[PDB]
RNA sequence: AAGCCUCCCGGUGGAUGGCUCGGCUCGGGCACCGAAGAAGGGCGCGGCAAGCAGCGAAAUGCUCGGGUGAGGCGCAAGCAGCCGUUGACCCCGAGGUCCCCUAAUGGGAUAUCCUGCCGGGUUUCCGGCUCCCGGUUUAUAACUGGGUGGGAACCC
RNA sequence: AGCAAACUAAGUACCGUGAGGGAAAGCUGAAAAGAACCCCGGAAGGGGGAGUGCAAAGAGCCUGAAACCGGGUGGUUAUAC
RNA sequence: GGUGCAGAUCCCGGCGGUAGUAACAGCGAAGGGGGGUGAGAAUCCCCCUCGCCGGAAGGGCAAGGGUUUCCCGGCAACGUUCGUCAGCCGGGAGUUAGCCGGUCCUAAGGUAGGGCCUAAUAGGUACCUACCGAAAGGGAAAGGGGUUAACAUUCCCCUGCCUCCCGGGUAGGUGCGGUAACGCAAGCCAGACUCCUGACGGAUUGGGGUAGGGAGAGUAGGACCACCGUCCUACCCAAGCACUCAAGCCCUUGGAGAGCCGUAACGGUGAGAAGAGGGCGAAGGUGUGAUGGGCCUUCCGUUAGGAGGGUUCUCCUGAUCCCUAGUCCCCAUGAAAAGGGAGUCUGGAACGAUCCCGGGAGACCGUACCUAGAACCGACACUGGUGCCCCGGUGAGAAGCCCAAGGCGUCUGAGGGGUAACCCAGGCUAGGGAACUCGGCAAAUUAGCCCCGUAACUUCGGGAGAAGGGGUGCCUAUCGUGGUUUAACAAAGCCACGAUAGGUCGCAGUGACCAGAGGGACCUGACUGUUUAAUAAAAACAUAGGUCCCCGCUAGCCCGAAAGGGUGUG
């Protein structure tokens, strides 16, 4: 699989993490239920190029 | 210039076998040393270096010493073993 | 056929790319263009007076 | 109670397919601790992850049916063909075989000073025209 | 990725005595060096994909031996 | 590991001189398909030989080197002779040798 | 029994009422930034750190003055540790560092990534490299010193 | 309603090859004192008995309407709108 | 004053009735018994067995996706039902290169800066200069055996090779053999010019290989044993290095005809055939690589391991893969460059390699996984589309049917039923045989191969598989023709095809499977081709043939606002 480095060499926003909020900050901030408002799935949604 | 030393199952197991350290490093991408770095600030011999950049925005080195030098002991000086 | 075999044949490589200048996908790769902010044959940036209602 | 683990390291292990692999249902306690390449090398060697020989056809019915049809005639009839007749044997192939042996024959006769060149040459043309068609046909002609 | 003619494919097993079967890429032969003109390549003129470095064992040993022969060549001299 | 191993001598016999060549073999099948020849075979055994030793322009640039005769086993051993045109003889003798460790 | 009407209790639901560190309109001030690299974007930085905000390999902040006086480690309350009465945090003024793309500018990028040639010390690293103008030097060689892009509306 | 945006990330999520289009969502209490402990349950801000508070519509938390559904009160029902 | 709602196919939010109803069948698969885990099993796990695919439902890899990959732990939501399971949820990890690819070169094509134009540019562009343009085109050099839970031409072991640079020698500077074609360790560094690989269509055929697939003998292991003794599995080796080569083309001699030589075929020859000698020369093969492995297997301890045995021989068949030559065809003549090698000259120094030996170096970026009846696009775990490359019997066959290697029963809802009516697919029907209907629609009939036989008409090629008739199994023996084996012919062993004589059973011998109903007459378009993606495949469009018009190139016809441009490298 061919990745021209602007993707796979630059690591982060671009091809890279999708993660659920650290269980630490869930005790902290004692929320309810805390949950990452940008989840999404590699096969309903879509990531730009 | 050396950011942290990888210590995780497949690290360890090449430590003792292959007489390899893994290191993270920056991805400066003009490299001619990272074998002249690790030959100044521990004092050993390097003889291969094959280097990687892992998908989460790390650039990982797997340095081979020579047989006259243990990997181990650079490890245990560093206190992963 | 106009729907469902056709959108089959959208799993090629895209007609657009990310755009340096600006960020986003917008960059026409057979043309050298970015639809978006000009960047390609445009130094300065793409805007027009219509580009929002007034 | 999931070991798929096993099943697959144990396969590639052995080189054979994935459902050749059978356990000791005895010994299944055993397989349930194996975690490594080294653990399921040694299995295979106590008997406690059993691996299966591929099979193949028997030939008993293929040998007896394949000698009939060679010595007797037997299936060979014209009942039994399907094909037609030039893709059971091609026609070009018929007269390069006939062609190459009546004149690597004649070759050997003069080359061996049984006959002279013209003959040689006589005989050579009639083979081409399609004369004979059989070496015994050329060889008949010879003794006159 | 699939084939491609521009690489002929081998499969071994005469000279052998191991087990296994698979599938080697080589590229296909070379030809006698080439612009062309004239158009005659030449005798005891060698072309190899690698170079065994050979000096006078890629060349005959006549005055203009790995030009040509005297066929394209007195009216050069 | 390889088991068995068949090795041929030929005693080459020109004037005056005298050379000996080995060559091993691995299956019994390529014995014969070295000896159908045996004339290109060993031609190029004989530039080996010059190459290792010394000296070139022995008995080279003899004519056809006819085949062979014909090939009898006694105790298991092979033997047979081969000449050409004149002043050129060759005794040939194929040993089998079990390897065993 | 299927049921039917009325009220009570419960469920489901989220109207009504009250609230508000958000908007909306007027008055009054104030008013250019950029090759000394802008505005805009991309990747990074926290002991455990995903987002926003802050910051840039010196990266949740470094130095010097002034104010303040006892806590501090943002939204954000955990585990663990530390900084501060040798005056911290915080506020104001002045400095230092300031990744890549970007007018983008040595060359190239349908690669936010690659790759040169001179000069300097010398691991790193740091400077110079279209259209014009005024000069140097042999004359098309080379060299010294000096517009481009952004801005909600208003303007020519 | 007020700017599209009073809130865990508004031109944010999400839709389009692209120019572009474009949301939803506020409220425990004065103080977390956010329900120790015991029985049931695989578990569950789950059930029961307790306890905190002026007061538990107690985390799905101010007030809590109607439609709709379940239980009950009072009339009545299988020869007839 | 943003001031009163029942209506606007009103806007937004919540909720009924239909209704616990349709659907969870159709696209050619299927489960059963025993045991386990767990709070809870038609659905998860283990064993036995049974069924399905087997030119795809198996194997390998793209664009695209983007962590879906691997280990551990879960089940509130998610999956057409359940779920203890998962492409879901929580926590940890994983991608290693001088030799693979990008990187480089140019193609069709494009852009920037100058010029010319534009009121102006973010506009046009024939010219000049530069650059860009291919992860299936070109492009220096690697293989095997092993190693992880997850990577491996990338890591380990063994054996190598390329480019450049050092050090030590040597061949050369100042050397040889052959009539010749040619044979070879042949100096060095700086230029100039030239040549040849790179580097190219379609069709058809021979020759030589190789993968693969078979038969027999033997040694080990396994399966069956009502009686026979047969059946299955293993038996095998890379790159590099040394040697060898058929076709073809060359070199000496020789001197042929009213003829000779030769092919599968065309053919060759005094401008020099046959015959004799030779030179250059594929794919492969044989040695070495390798008392190295990996394959089968026995015994002991059953922890850690240890100790043995075998891995041989004779043949056949065979590519759509590989290399090598012919021949034929075009109002088709079937890419360019970087990068390679060589030759001939000019200048310079006397030290010096294109050959042996030792040493050093070879940036940077990609690499996990799927590649599709669940990982891509179609709002979905969508029967569509996107894929390309590959794969024993019967048989002409990659067809239909059956089965290995490999995979599956997740094209993911089940159970009961003497199984109602009815519907979607299928089988058969006495007598009649189109009486049905707009219409023989649908269904039926025929069907493979060999031999015989074949009309009108015709553009003389066709019609034509016209029409029609006969044969076909099994068993017991034979014969003929040809291939192959160090193999003229004849013998021997294997193998293929075509026939002959006799015996015999059934309703039926292309016994299933596969598999044309035929004939006479008229209209229409000559023919092969194209078309309304999603109601029209046609007599419509095109076509070859015919015929007419404009124009001598600063033309004719056409595009532009201009500079200019397409036809026109005509």
């Amino acid at each position: 699989k061919h990745k021209s480095l602007g993707k796979k060499l630059r690591l982060g926003k671009a091809l890279k993490r999708n993660s659920p909020i650290p269980a630490w900050v869930i005790i902290k901030t004692q929320a309810e239920i805390r949950f990452n408002p940008l989840r999404r799935n590699w096969r309903r949604n879509n990531l730009k190029v | 210039i050396i950011k942290e030393f990888l210590a995780t199952e497949k690290a360890v197991k090449l430590i003792e076998s292959q007489n390899t350290l893994t290191i993270i490093v920056n991805r400066n991408t003009t490299k001619k040393d990272i074998k002249n770095e690790v030959e100044k600030l521990f004092s050993v011999k390097v003889e291969k270096i094959n280097t990687l950049i892992t998908p989460k925005g790390e650039k990982k080195a797997y340095v081979k010493l020579k047989q006259e030098y243990k990997a181990s002991d650079v490890a245990h000086k560093l206190g992963m073993l | 056929m106009k729907g469902t075999p056709s959108f089959g044949k959208m799993n090629k490589t895209p007609t657009h790319v990310r755009c340096r200048r600006c960020g986003r996908n917008s960059f026409n790769a057979r043309k050298g263009y970015c639809a978006a902010c000009g960047f390609g044959r445009s130094k300065k940036i793409r805007r027009y007076s219509w580009q929002n209602k007034k | 109670p999931e070991f798929q683990l096993q099943r697959r390291l144990a396969a590639d292990i052995a080189g054979v397919g994935l459902n050749n692999i059978k356990f000791n249902p005895e010994r299944l306690e055993e397989v349930e601790e194996a975690l490594t390449r080294e653990d399921i090398k040694k299995l295979i060697k106590e008997r406690a992850v059993i691996v299966n020989p591929k099979r193949g056809i028997s030939s008993g019915r293929l040998k007896e049916r394949k000698h009939k049809r060679r010595s007797k005639g037997e299936g060979r009839k014209h009942g039994s063909r399907k094909g037609k007749s030039g893709a059971r044997t091609g026609d070009k192939e018929i007269w390069i075989n006939k062609i190459r042996k009546i004149r690597r024959y004649i070759r050997w006769l003069r080359d061996n000073n049984v006959i002279d060149k013209h003959t040689y040459r006589l005989l050579y043309k009639r083979a081409k025209g399609n004369y004979f068609k059989n070496l015994s046909d050329v060889k008949s002609y010879l003794r006159q | 990725s699939p084939q491609q003619r521009s690489g002929s494919f081998r499969k071994v097993f005469v000279k052998l005595p191991s087990g296994k079967s698979t599938i080697h890429y080589e590229r296909r032969k070379d030809n006698i060096a080439r612009c062309g003109m004239c158009k005659k390549p030449l005798n005891g003129v060698k072309n190899n994909y690698t170079y065994k470095y050979s000096k006078t064992e890629k060349r005959p040993e006549r005055v203009y031996g790995g030009y040509l022969c005297h066929k394209c060549l007195e009216s050069l001299i | 590991m390889k088991v068995v191993k068949y090795v041929l001598t030929a005693k080459i016999d020109y004037d005056g001189k005298e050379i000996e060549i080995k060559r091993s073999f691995r299956h019994r099948k390529n014995i014969f398909e070295f000896l159908k020849n045996a004339d290109s075979n060993l031609k190029g055994a004989l530039s080996e030989y010059a190459k290792q030793n010394k000296v070139k322009s022995s008995d080279l640039p003899l004519n056809e080197f006819i085949t062979c005769g014909e090939i009898e086993e006694e105790q298991g051993v092979m033997r047979t002779e081969c000449k050409g045109k004149e002043k050129v003889s060759v005794k040939i003798e194929v040993q089998t040798q079990k390897i065993a460790k």
